[PDB]
RNA sequence: CGCGACCUCAGAUCAGACGUGGCGACCCGCUGAAUUUAAGCAUAUUAGUCAGCGGAGGAAAAGAAACUAACCAGGAUUCCCUCAGUAACGGCGAGUGAACAGGGAAGAGCCCAGCGCCGAAUCCCCGCCCCGCGGCGGGGCGCGGGAAAUGUGGCGUACGGAAGACCCACUCCCCGGCGCCGGGGGGCCCAAGUCCUUCUGAUCGAGGCCCAGCCCGUGGACGGUGUGAGGCCGGUAGCGGCCCCCGGCGCGCCGGGCCCGGGUCUUCCCGGAGUCGGGUUGCUUGGGAAUGCAGCCCAAAGCGGGUGGUAAACUCCAUCUAAGGCUAAAUACCGGCACGAGACCGAUAGUCAACAAGUACCGUAAGGGAAAGUUGAAAAGAACUUUGAAGAGAGAGUUCAAGAGGGCGUGAAACCGUUAAGAGGUAAACGGGUGGGGUCCGCGCAGUCCGCCCGGAGGAUUCAACCCGGCGGCGCGGUCCGGCCGUGCCGGCGGGGCGGAUCUCCCGCUCCCGUCGGCGGGGGACCGCCCCCCGGCCGGCGACCGGCCGCCGCCGGGCGCAUU
RNA sequence: ACGGACCAAGGAGUCUAACACGUGCGCGAGUCGGGGGCUACGAAAGCCGCCGUGGCGCAAUGAAGGUGAAGGCCGGCGGCGCGCCGCCGGCCGAGGUGGGAUCCCGAGGCCUUCCAGUCCGCCGAGGGCGCACCACCGGCCCGUCUCGCCCGCCGCGCCGG
RNA sequence: UGGAAUGCGAGUGCCUAGUGGGCCACUUUUGGUAAGCAGAACUGGCGCUGCGGGAUGAACCGAACGCCGGGUUAAGGCGCC
RNA sequence: GCCGUCGCUGGCAGUCGGCAGAGCGAGAAAGAGAGUGGCGCGGACGCUACGCCGCGACGAGUAGGAGGGCCGCUGCGGUGAGCCUUGAAGCCUAGGGCGCGGGCCCGGGUGGAGCCGCCGCAGGUGCAGAUCUUGGUGGUAGUAGCAAAUAUUCAAACGAGAACUUUGAAGGCCGAAGUGGAGAAGGGUUCCAUGUGAACAGCAGUUGAACAUGGGUCAGUCGGUCCUGAGAGAUGGGCGAG
RNA sequence: CGACUCUUAGCGGUGGAUCACUCGGCUCGUGCGUCGAUGAAGAACGCAGCUAGCUGCGAGAAUUAAUGUGAAUUGCAGGUUGAUCAUCGACACUUCGAACGCACUUGCGGCCCCGGGUUCCUCCCGGGGCUACGCCUGUCUGAGCGUCGCU
């Protein structure tokens, strides 16, 4: 359960902070897990997905081994748009299938200073939650 | 139109009582904070009572209660003249003090003179610096076992 | 329901001629709702009968032997065998039914180690029939948070808490009970009586302080004795077949005549 | 007549400030009805209510007795329980209707005028210097300007106060700045399966994870993700972590104000006026020979005045100090901001308004005021061919599904069209009883089985009785040994916790001359109940048993051999 | 005679207070924490007794001042005409009649070959203690009316019983 | 020797809805020319009640009612319907 | 014969089994009662005692009252190791049925995501009517009607399409107090061009004041602006709780 | 067998009932409890590349600066020394409106200072700061056959 009397546990309000919610907390809600190379290596759970990541698909129809790039990261939808994941529209173009991040898994980040920050801030407080544990 | 048997009654609803409910729904929330605000106050004075300074043995009025023993509102000046101490002093060591009161009886003044002696020296008096205390302070034993009393001090029984 | 709901709206009736059902109507516009009835529990809009109001007496206070009397019960019923599975825990491999651990369990502060205390205790076979019966809510409590519902478990109570809730919370279906504080609505879920309950030493012991014998008063309450049996041998088939009763009694007349 | 003061009254786009209006749920002051009831109605009642008006605050108001009581007296205000539907009011009808006291939440007290003492000892503004300057403050320098004797400041206010004399004992309280050490707001983060098979359009579905009973759990709330997720993600829990901002408790320093108390004796002083009160009138109240307020008239006094719930005279008492003012707290909040929850409602319901809702629209105006949610998981929103001018189609295509095709989830009834079947001059329709025809159902169409016995054909590693081990039941074992319990009783050169309206070395307090009497408390003795040790009976183990022994039954393994 | 084309949805004895009666539960001459205080669900629950204040009930009556709910018998003494009243010591000490469910006593007998003969049951003539309740007769307290006689003193009376 | 016959289990206490417009019929009878008129007394029906008969029918005659089979009647009928 | 009600407060704990002896329908107050002297291991059902079983009589009903509902709707506490994308609710059904009945359960189709049984609890809990409220749809009914102010005809063009559009010719009307040309109030882009024929113009339209793109109002002299009229309305003053 | 009419069933239309969903109400409880002449509430009019309504904003006009966040907004085009979002503390905030120069026509003024015009020489144009009523303290100018003092 929770203890806190401030942290809602109201489906309507918690759809309504859900739906609502500006750029920033959208683009932290987006976030996808890591794979086992990389978590092993950063020792980091997930991280939010930018638009220069590659992704293997794990649930839905185009699920598989492909690793591809991502093409946009379209947080109005909640969706990312990946290279090789597409289909074909009737008149003949194409046109990339949405996929929700939490059915994603990164294989590769793309590595800059603050990327580098909140990885080195993630695998700190792990450290310190590793250490209160121990 | 009345049935065979009952109670005459008048009902008081002639009224509009609708508009002017108090409900109740506000008690528990109350009686929480009626409880945080007593233990902000027993955190704010800390050596200090939490329920205050000391009220006077006193009789009742009106005949069907003299038999009875409350706590007062404060003591009389007379009592205050006979056991030797100031009523601004009183104000300040925690003794509650009121003007209004008279002295008739000799018994009642004895003994709230008697609980004037009592609460003197059950008092532990803290200097008002601590790195040069005074001629009338308390020990320095006593500056560490003093501490607070739960519930009313002195509690009169009758 | 609001006070204001249906009579925001001026309504005043058409009279009669009209040709119209003598209702309240709204009064003019160019608007669909014009000369359409306002007031009224049948009308469209407007009000219900029996606006419910907050001053419903909700609460209902219940007098306090009544309920030490429903607190001694619900204690008393979890001891016999019979009673704890009808109220439906799975209960047949505990040890013994009164089960009685010891004062370490207070010490514990981690769930995996409460957890294996279950295991230990053969008492697993109830919180996985609460896994089991973790099921959805039927109607419309789902979009009222009550989305998740499943079974009670075995209730666990605890003289003084050194992380015994903290190590048996996060598993679903025990509650924690103090032993001066028990509850009837958490003892007898939903009025049966008979749920299966885990002591410790002393809270088992404290029950004998707390209540007394029919001899000892209550030692931590000011006036309260135990209730007292309206007859002792309830076994009454053991009554019937004894020699006592069965010496003077006439013969059984149980030949069936017919028309 | 001129000049110079004072007093009244002007003019300033004079220098510096303030008020106006809004919201108005709660609060204060007015004003203030009629519906209704009295089965009519006029007093009453609705009702100091709705509407109207003015004024603030985060609370407002009230508030430290011109009080309650008559007792062994209580002691500011506010709020709750109770007083109490009581005293009382009322065509004494309908109906209305407190207060004291007691139990609580809270608890905080005070300041002026007067009377008097002090060289106006007082206050505001402008010029200069230092500090600080986003709540314009502190100190110094000005023969600078005013206010004020038609009275500013200090002592001092009903609890007495002031002055003088005599004793007792301290020398630390507050304001404005600088630095230092150790709850609130914001931002970023912290556990564990997307593990192997199997369904699906998609899994969050199902099975398993054995010997660390998959891994975490101070985290199995909730929400999203292609149905249903503790372990996919945001989060959740945690005296969990990191970085800023703010206030407070303290320490050290600087600039200041302040030269401050108590007891005894003596001498003085002390109070609020068109105010109280009386008559009359109107409103109001439970207040009734007038509770409160207001208008008019009369109009005070000082061992005085007010109150003492029946008007008045006399007489003693009891209790306060009116006609000046301030003050948190507990108390109220359908307005606003930030929140949390629900035995509520689920798009004719719930706010009028789940949506471009006080919107569209109506009325000259004040005002009135709707209807209206759902493709799919993802637009993947139907390319292209073909008839038509196009609306419209027919193929083809997407999707699990178009039988989901841009007002599209599910698609009822009333009503309409088509097909199939049956029928038809007493309007149609109905009840009872049959007959006939269709729709499917009985997956019917050589017809249900179950025990015992007889006879003929077959097959097992098998029947009864004995041996060993284990388990269970019973035992009036007439009365085995040993534990446990008793809503059963006793005995004690036994030890204890509670209760009592059973009695009587130590400590504290006051009165009287180390002593004698009084009060309270603590031991101490007495009784009732309970707990723990024993010793002995009774009863039970059939809400509550252990070991052998005796009988019976069951199970497992040995044999026993085919007229079982 | 009125309402009524047809169909779908909505739609009308609810809630609070007061009282009466009946039933269920707890305690019981007591009962009740409703207001207050202490210790996710939990705004729940548990606790308080020197927080039972207070409500109701255990006592009624009168307008009020007020008053306020069995008696009998023996002995001694005083007064008046064996009988009455008043004052002290011991005993019996909580009404009666009828109808009254149930319980108690048990004249007798309840059978296997005749008599004698103990114990367990069982039925009953007839006689009793009589639950509740009913009808009546009595008795006690209070307000009021009538007739008369005595007792007590801190204050002898327009006193009190 | 429960002091006539016959029949039937009785007594008692609360709470209490609806009703308080009636109508018709053998007999008696008021007012009125009389009325399917107005107003009464006894009793029964309708109201509240279906069923067989009176062709029809709130009151007439018979007879009152759970669902059925066999039989038998009442009141009425037995030319046809 | 069957259903229900009432009564007998009738009967059933006696299923007392090699720890055994199987009964108390019988006209007759009460015991298949204890004593003491003269081979084969066997026996149907039962009894949710709020249940089971047997006898008799009874059965109308308005207003009204009471009881039983394993009749129905919604939500809550428990419970069913409940159901469910290998198909929940809702809806349809010439199917199989059950119950006196309220209603309920299966078979087939549609549907795509939740739902139900039992013990209790709570209510905004059951419709055929109220000239009921909202929404929708019929007969009427392809019916009444598209009848006030004299009137249209021919050819050609655009166009898929012409009685209504455009042009030409003919015949008419308003007949200078007009059916003409211009203003005030009011309307507010209705003015003009281009394109469309989805909706409107009660037939149609290639047309329009409709729709969609674009444009259009140029002032010292024309008005407002200035003045004052009937009047309105500040300041002083008065009144007023405001 | 016809047409028309009635009943039942399959299907297809009018219609949106039922069911399931819900970024919404209703009720209760907690904390805060703050508007305005330094110009409130409200109203009007404008602001987007394509923008009617809603939302946001004010000629700096779907936003400016600062901080935090750390690669986007998106319907279509266009272009890490910080895009977008949130906080918002700095800056700015058109016209009415208590509304304030007098009226409400957007009309008419008055005073002072700047730039064209000038060569302070008056108009004209443009920009900026003032000009509402009442009231408090002080200042200045005053009035009075009000009360006085001196010649
Ligand atoms: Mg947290
Ligand atoms: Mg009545
Ligand atoms: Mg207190
Ligand atoms: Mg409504
Ligand atoms: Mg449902
Ligand atoms: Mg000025
Ligand atoms: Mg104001
Ligand atoms: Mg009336
Ligand atoms: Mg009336
Ligand atoms: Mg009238
Ligand atoms: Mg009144
Ligand atoms: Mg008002
Ligand atoms: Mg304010
Ligand atoms: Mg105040
Ligand atoms: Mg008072
Ligand atoms: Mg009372
Ligand atoms: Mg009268
Ligand atoms: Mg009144
Ligand atoms: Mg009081
Ligand atoms: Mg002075
Ligand atoms: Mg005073
Ligand atoms: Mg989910
Ligand atoms: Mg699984
Ligand atoms: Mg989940
Ligand atoms: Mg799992
Ligand atoms: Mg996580
Ligand atoms: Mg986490
Ligand atoms: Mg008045
Ligand atoms: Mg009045
Ligand atoms: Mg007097
Ligand atoms: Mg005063
Ligand atoms: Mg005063
Ligand atoms: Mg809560
Ligand atoms: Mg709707
Ligand atoms: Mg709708
Ligand atoms: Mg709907
Ligand atoms: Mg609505
Ligand atoms: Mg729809
Ligand atoms: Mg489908
Ligand atoms: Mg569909
Ligand atoms: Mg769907
Ligand atoms: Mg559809
Ligand atoms: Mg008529
Ligand atoms: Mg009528
Ligand atoms: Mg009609
Ligand atoms: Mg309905
Ligand atoms: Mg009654
Ligand atoms: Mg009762
Ligand atoms: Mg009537
Ligand atoms: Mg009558
Ligand atoms: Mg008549
Ligand atoms: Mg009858
Ligand atoms: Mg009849
Ligand atoms: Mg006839
Ligand atoms: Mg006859
Ligand atoms: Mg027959
Ligand atoms: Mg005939
Ligand atoms: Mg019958
Ligand atoms: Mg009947
Ligand atoms: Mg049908
Ligand atoms: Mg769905
Ligand atoms: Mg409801
Ligand atoms: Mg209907
Ligand atoms: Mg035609
Ligand atoms: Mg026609
Ligand atoms: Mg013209
Ligand atoms: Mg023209
Ligand atoms: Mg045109
Ligand atoms: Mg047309
Ligand atoms: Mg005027
Ligand atoms: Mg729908
Ligand atoms: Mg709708
Ligand atoms: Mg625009
Ligand atoms: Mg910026
Ligand atoms: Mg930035
Ligand atoms: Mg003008």
């Amino acid at each position: 359960m929770k203890f806190n009397p401030f942290v809602t546990s109201d489906r309507s309000k918690n759809r309504k902070r859900h739906f609502n919610a500006p750029s920033h907390i959208r683009r932290k809600i987006m976030s996808s897990p890591l794979s086992k190379e990389l978590r092993q290596k950063y020792n980091v759970r997930s991280m939010p997905i930018r638009k220069d990541d590659e992704v293997q698909v794990v649930r839905g129809h185009y699920k598989g081994q492909q690793i591809g790039k991502v093409v946009q990261v379209y947080r109005k939808k909640y969706v990312i748009y990946i290279e090789r994941v597409q289909r074909e529209k009737a008149n003949g173009t194409t046109v990339h299938v949405g996929i929700h991040p939490s059915k994603v898994v990164i294989t590769r980040l793309k590595l800059d200073k603050d990327r580098k920050k909140i990885l080195e801030r993630k695998a700190k407080s792990r450290q310190v939650g590793k250490e209160k544990g121990k | 139109a009345p049935s065979r048997n009952g109670m005459i009654l008048k009902p008081h609803f002639h009224k509009d009582w609708q508009r002017r409910v108090a409900t109740w729904f506000n008690q528990p929330a109350r009686k929480i904070r009626r409880r945080k605000a007593r233990q902000a106050r027993a955190r704010r004075i800390a050596p200090r009572p939490a329920a205050g300074p000391i009220r006077p043995i006193v009789r009742c009025p009106t005949v069907r209660y003299h038999t009875k023993v409350r706590a007062g509102r404060g003591f009389s000046l007379e009592e205050l003249r006979v056991a030797g101490i100031h009523k601004k002093v009183a104000r300040t060591i925690g003794i509650s003090v009121d003007p209004r009161r008279r002295n008739k009886s000799t018994e009642s003044l004895q003994a709230n003179v008697q609980r004037l002696k009592e609460y003197r020296s059950k008092l532990v008096l803290f200097p008002r610096k601590p790195s040069a205390p005074k001629k009338g302070d308390s020990s320095a034993e006593e500056l560490k076992l003093a501490t607070q009393l739960t519930g009313p001090v002195m509690p009169i029984r009758n | 329901v609001s006070e204001l709901a249906g009579h925001q709206t001026s309504a005043e009736s058409w009279g009669t001629g009209r040709a119209v059902a003598r209702i309240p109507r709204v009064r003019g516009g160019g608007t669909h709702r014009s000369g359409q009835g306002a007031f009224g529990n049948m009308c469209r809009g407007g009000r219900m009968f029996a606006p419910t109001k907050t001053w419903r007496r909700w609460h209902r206070r219940v007098n306090t032997t009544q309920k030490r009397y429903a607190i001694c019960s619900a204690l008393a019923a979890s001891a016999l065998p019979a009673l704890v599975m009808s109220k439906g825990h799975r209960i047949e491999e505990v040890p013994e039914l009164p089960l009685v651990v010891e004062d370490k369990v207070e010490g514990y502060k981690k769930t995996k180690e409460a957890v294996l205390l279950l295991k230990k205790l053969k008492a697993w076979n109830d919180i996985k029939k609460v896994y089991a019966s973790q099921r959805m809510r039927a109607g419309k409590g789902k979009m009222r948070n009550r989305r998740r519902i499943q079974r009670r478990g075995p209730c666990v109570i605890y003289n003084e808490d050194n992380g015994i809730v903290k190590a048996f919370r996060n598993i679903p279906g025990i509650t924690l009970l103090n032993v001066t504080k028990l509850n009837i609505l958490k003892l007898a879920p939903g009025g049966h009586v008979g749920r299966f309950c885990i002591w410790t030493e002393s809270a088992f012991r404290k029950l004998d302080d707390l209540y007394g014998t029919w001899r000892k008063a209550a030692s931590l309450k000011s006036n309260y004795n135990l209730p007292m049996h309206k007859m002792l041998n309830t076994d009454l088939s053991r009554i019937l077949k004894s020699p006592e009763i069965q010496r003077a009694l006439r013969a059984p007349r149980k030949k069936i005549h017919r028309r």
